[PDB]
RNA sequence: UAGCGCCGGCCAACUCCGUGCCAGCAGCCGCGGUAAUACGGAGGGCGCGAGCGUUACCCGGAUUCACUGGGCGUAAAGGGCGUGUAGGCGGCCUGGGGCGUCCCAUGUGAAAGACCACGGCUCAACCGUGGGGGAGCGUGGGAUACGCUCAGGCUAGACG
RNA sequence: CCUGGUCCACCCGUGACGCUGAGGCGCGAAAGCGUGGGGAGCAAACCGGAUUAGAUACCCGGGUAGUCCACGCCCUAAACGAUGCGCGCUAGGUCUCUGGGUCUCCUGGGGGCCGAAGCUAACGCGUUAAGCGCGCCGCCUGGGGAGUACGGCCGCAAGGC
RNA sequence: CUUUCU
């Protein structure tokens, strides 16, 4: 876990629009593009990965929050891979801020997956048999990942902080520690444990995390084998 | 352990074709009269459910006031909108001199002893505000110190 | 022209620290650098150092901040929280030992001008000395 | 001149039980046994939420009604021990404490703060020898309150002394039953004095 | 001997009757057109008490003439624009002066009053004694950071 | 043809010669005034048509002052960015006009829009500040009475201050 | 076209 010619990927990102406070992070522009400095990017990973491992080894929870479609997958995975839980589609309003609400929603989740088993299967108009198929089927499409949380997380590991920005604010409003690989289209200072690298591109993306969800279970006993997320990276 | 008093409670009114739709509003205070006050706005359809989401708000609201020996560590002066709130430390036995609302504020903090004045727009909502922002800038000469350290 | 020196720099420095710069640059005289001398004395810059502009000579002043914050907006707490002229052209303010103020309750500072240097105000008043009142500081 | 009146509706009104009768006022009668609500047509009634200034005028129409005495006198000692060194909510009650009429009474002389003010008056009283009818005099450490020789053989000066028998007195006093003497060793403090009062609202009703 | 004002809100103190946008109240908002805690009386209550209430005037509240301590895009408030007199304000370095400014001593700042202490009249009001404070100005001595002044130097303003 | 302002580059010259500005002087849209000239179109007033309950209007047909030039006067305005001038300081992004450069970008001057921090009652403002400061001028102090009265000053008058 | 008042 670690490795230094991580230039294999990530680095330099975003065009030139930036944003003026991810300046120390930057390390110029080449060709129009900036270009994240890495040797940073390693002094950040350490001190993030760290706080992870307390939090890991401490079987604390951490949602993952990435709605960004370019990791929209490499999200469920890594989270799938712990047992963490995750926020992939949309980031519906006050999951973390109004939790108690949203947990509500994948209560009727559950006690809709019971019906659709129980004697009552086939039972009332297929109608409202159809309605509530619905009723999971879009249950099922949000609260996926956000499944797990029984209690609000611990922290969260979000993937393009700017595009999350909702995800983050919420957090914040409850001082829940905030991670996130975010790059120069972003305000650094609105992230607790920052990773400044590339916050588009899979090949990007799809190492971070998961050599970040292997910290968390390389701190938990679980001494896991290579990640199965490597495979949507072409 | 939470002492609560509650400030104003208003009717105030919306429109619609039909008639004036009221709904209230109540500013409550609350403090455990040791060092903790919390205000919390809270408006709602009847007065009485106004009131609790209020105390709610109020206690999810709180600050920690630096009371020594009755009084406040300095003056402050804070601005919140047209609102401007003075605050003056004094010794034992000056009492709180204070309006009705920074009073009622000042003493569920636990305040024993103050000089006040309400500068500008003498709006309680607002000079509620002023008067909770002002404790939470009030500092000891422990902090000063220890932000002058290094 | 620049009307007022002191005031400029009290000045660059409240800006600079508000939006958190790290150093800032300000147009260097005696006058100056003394008061500054005071400034990081009482610990309200990390200090200062005598550098060279295009040329002409100013003073860095690497300011100094509180920690990292809690939940929204995490900018540090200020520790110049203020910093205020008294004593402006065409408005001069000058001090008897006895008419001193006590900034802040005495958390804060005031910074006189006195023909025995420029003392703050508890070291003016322990020389037992007034002079112009420069600037308030906390 | 003082109130002047049925006292037991103060009592009433002021909710806090006040002894302005001395006797009976611990027999089951000074009706805040069995009636602790305010005087009038209306004593019954729900209490409507009290403003700031009803708090404070309370509070100090309490205090004041205790000693008996008229918002005029009350208001200069205040303003007095305003001015006077120390926490003002203390010295102001070592001064009412400090009156003449107030000390016959502490000192079992009399049954209530009323007689008292008459002992005082009909110069039943002594000061280091010399009478003084003045029940507002201010009674000072070191001096002796005695009782008039010629009064000592009156029958209410008699009871008086007789049950003061075996009772306690302050702290700030020392009497000597056998002659009927009495010293004021020392203003009283507050926490010597346990009167059913917030001074701190006393001081804050006078701020407005 | 005990009276007077008040009890809609500001503001402490509520009911019945009478009246019916009348008679009246009223400081401001307002109250009265048949259930009036707002008029008139009564019962009760609140506050003061040999006083209580009114009117008048001054300060306050009024940071509402803002020195302390406010203002001017749309609320009252930028001059139609320029050129420019007086005046106000004045970059960096050094030296002389020491006008401002700061300090010390000293004189003056009467008595009375104000403040503190003790004392006299049974208390207090009132009065006596003692003590401390006091801006301003005069005189002598001192300081020189800042402002002024004078002299010298500079190029970062300005002009060419 | 005569002439003002202004910007950039070079950094070459002077060496604080600076900023603001009560009065003063000047400039100041339109309409308006005086004398002379001009007069196509337009067009207050006005003369007619129509519409209308009426039409001293809006629509239609005519039409004088005027609009034009000269010399002189008037001096006002939603004379507006409804935002006095100067200097320093405080993220950026985007479009544009003009100058320089090693010219697919940097850099100076100007015009716009979105915006950090911040300000604001809100709307909004935000390196073209309404932000942070200093200097100097002008101005405000509830509405109507009223830009009126009186007085003064200016004007030929209207009228202005 | 115009097209008042309550
Ligand atoms: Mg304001
Ligand atoms: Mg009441
Ligand atoms: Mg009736
Ligand atoms: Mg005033
Ligand atoms: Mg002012
Ligand atoms: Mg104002
Ligand atoms: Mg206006
Ligand atoms: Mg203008
Ligand atoms: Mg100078
Ligand atoms: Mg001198
Ligand atoms: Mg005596
Ligand atoms: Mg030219
Ligand atoms: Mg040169
Ligand atoms: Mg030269
Ligand atoms: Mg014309
Ligand atoms: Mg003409
Ligand atoms: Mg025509
Ligand atoms: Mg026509
Ligand atoms: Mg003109
Ligand atoms: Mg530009
Ligand atoms: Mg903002
Ligand atoms: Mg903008
Ligand atoms: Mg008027
Ligand atoms: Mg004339
Ligand atoms: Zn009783």
């Amino acid at each position: 876990v670690k490795e230094l010619l991580e230039a294999g990927v990530h680095f330099g990102h975003e065009r030139k629009r930036w944003n003026p406070k991810f300046a120390r992070y930057i390390y110029a522009e080449r060709n129009g593009i900036h270009i994240i400095d890495l040797q940073k990017t390693m002094e950040e990973l350490e001190r993030t990965f760290r706080f992870i491992e307390d939090l890991a080894m401490r079987g604390g929870t951490i949602l993952f929050v990435g709605t960004k479609k370019q990791a929209q997958d490499i999200v469920r995975m890594e989270a799938e891979r712990a047992g963490m839980p995750y926020v992939n589609q949309r980031w519906l309003g006050g999951m973390l801020t109004n939790f108690k609400t949203i947990s509500q929603r994948v209560h009727r989740l559950e006690e809709l997956e019971a019906l659709f088993a129980s004697p009552e299967i086939e039972e009332r108009p297929k109608k409202e048999q159809v309605r509530l198929k619905h009723e999971l089927e879009r249950l099922q499409k949000y609260l996926s990942g956000f499944r797990l949380l029984k209690r609000l997380p611990d922290a969260i590991f979000v993937v393009d902080p700017t595009k999350e920005a909702i995800a983050v604010r919420e957090a914040r409003k409850l001082f829940i520690p905030v991670i996130a690989l975010a790059d120069t289209d972003s305000d650094p200072d609105l992230v607790d444990y920052i990773i400044p690298g590339n916050d588009d591109a899979i090949r990007s993306i799809q190492l971070i995390l998961s050599r970040a969800v292997d910290l968390i279970i390389q701190a938990r006993g679980g001494v896991v084998e290579p990640s199965p997320s490597y495979a949507l990276v072409q | 352990d939470f002492e609560e008093k509650m400030i104003l409670i208003r009717r105030t009114a919306r429109m619609q074709a039909g008639g004036r739709r009221f709904r209230f509003g109540a500013l409550v205070v609350v403090g455990d009269r040791q060092g903790r006050v919390g205000l919390g706005f809270g408006k709602a359809p009847e007065v009485p459910l106004a009131v609790q989401k209020a105390g709610y708000y109020a206690r999810r609201n709180m600050v920690e006031v630096p009371l020594q020996n009755g009084t406040i560590p300095h003056e402050i002066e804070v601005e919140f909108g047209a609102s401007k709130i003075v605050l003056k430390p004094a010794a034992p036995g000056t009492g709180v001199i204070a309006g009705a609302v920074p009073r009622a504020i000042l003493e569920l903090a636990g305040v024993t002893d103050i000089l006040t004045k309400e500068l500008g727009s003498r709006n309680p909502i607002n000079i509620a505000y002023a008067t909770m922002e002002a404790l939470r800038q009030l500092r000891t000469k422990a902090d000063v110190e220890r932000l002058r350290k290094g | 022209m620049l009307t007022d020196p002191i005031a400029d720099m009290l000045t660059r420095i409240r800006n600079a620290t508000r939006v958190y710069k790290e150093s800032t640059d300000v147009p260097a005289s005696r006058f100056k650098e003394e008061i500054l001398r005071i400034l990081a004395r009482e610990g309200f810059i990390k200090g200062y150092e005598r550098v060279d502009v295009d040329g002409k000579p100013y003073l860095r002043v690497y300011l100094k901040y509180g920690p990292r914050r809690q939940g929204p907006d995490p900018r540090p707490e200020q520790v110049i929280h203020h910093i205020r002229r008294i004593s402006k052209p065409g408005r001069r303010v000058y001090v008897g030992v006895k008419e001193i103020p006590r900034v802040r309750r005495g958390l804060g500072i005031a910074i006189l001008s006195t023909s025995k240097g420029v003392l703050t105000d508890r070291e003016a008043r322990k020389l037992g000395v007034g002079g112009e009142l420069i600037c308030e500081v906390w | 001149g003082r109130y002047i009146g049925p006292v037991c509706r103060l009592c009433r009104r002021e909710g806090v039980k006040l002894y302005l009768k001395g006797e009976r006022c611990y027999s089951p009668k000074c009706a805040m046994e069995r009636r602790p609500y305010p005087p009038g047509q209306h004593g019954q009634k729900r209490a409507r939420r009290p403003s700031d200034y009803a708090v404070r005028l309370r509070e100090k129409q309490k205090l004041r009604r205790i000693y008996g005495i008229s918002e005029r006198q009350f208001r200069n000692l205040f303003e007095e021990a305003s001015k006077k060194k120390g926490v003002t909510g203390s010295v102001f009650l070592g001064l009412l404490e400090s009156r003449l009429d107030n000390v016959v009474y502490r000192l079992g002389f009399a049954v209530s703060r009323r007689q008292a003010r008459q002992l005082v008056r009909h110069g039943h009283i002594t000061v280091n020898g010399r009478r003084v009818d003045l029940p507002s005099y201010r009674v000072r450490p070191g001096d002796e309150i005695a009782v008039a020789e010629k009064s000592r053989n009156l029958e209410l000066i008699r009871q008086n002394l007789e049950a003061m028998k075996g009772r306690k007195v302050g702290p700030w006093l020392s009497l000597d039953v056998e002659g009927m003497k009495g010293k004021f060793l020392r203003l009283p403090d507050r926490e010597d004095l346990a009167l059913p009062v917030q001074e701190n609202l006393v001081i804050e009703f006078y701020s407005r």
